[PDB]
């Protein structure tokens, strides 16, 4: 689903910014 | 997950902070 | 460090593309 | 760390794959 | 849905490029 | 608003300029 | 100056996420 | 909804990472 | 064309490379 | 301004909110 | 290397907005 | 090339346009 593919692109960019120093995990599968 | 939860509705930066490690 | 800050935004976008289904962990520090 | 490695010089796609789950 | 939310991120980016040193106003509501 | 104008249909550079300061 | 130019593209995306419904005025 | 235009935006970013030094062509028709 | 091929179904890295110079 | 302040050093989410309407 | 890498990313997105329906060729070296 | 002209000083939308098909 490209829609979900696009959204996740945008969600990794927001996590980057919100998490700062701590980092995050990106685990779509789920 | 985050997709089902933040792709069906908008997550505020406070909901997003939960996935920070 | 803003150059690093800027580069890191681009690295997560590249990790998202490259990793796909597997996902990735991003740990700056 | 990826920052030191891929912000200094350009990582190829193969190099970035090193950091996938 | 979040279509509007995704579209707005792209619009701020296009305004940034179009407006240059002028700056711009982003007022959704 | 801007999202109603530019997210339903694609806006030209002339219409985006309208929001420049 | 391209470096400042690249940085404000990132700052406007950040402002977009932080501000939400409030919006913002971007004046370089 | 400008779905196609949004998709396009992401495709050129993906093509820039993938193709590297080779570059690429972007024709919205096709 | 690219848009036809990749805007409904996700194109992999290998399909994207068909559009490299 | 925002530029001298946030392109010089990394601005936190708290600092950026001073720029919101 | 990185600085020109980062600028090229931003460059293709500006070409995408500017060229619209005509499309474009991105060839870094050329 | 483009990189040589647009990666040191800002290229305007008019200058970028000479690169379109
Ligand atoms: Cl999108
Ligand atoms: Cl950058
Ligand atoms: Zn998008
Ligand atoms: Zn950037």
């Amino acid at each position: 689903f490209v829609n979900q593919h696009l959204c996740g692109s945008h969600l990794v960019e927001a996590l980057y910014l919100v998490c700062g120093e701590r980092g995050f995990f990106y685990t779509p599968k789920t | 997950g985050i997709v089902e939860q933040c792709c069906t509705s908008i997550c505020s930066l406070y909901q997003l902070e939960n996935y920070c490690n």
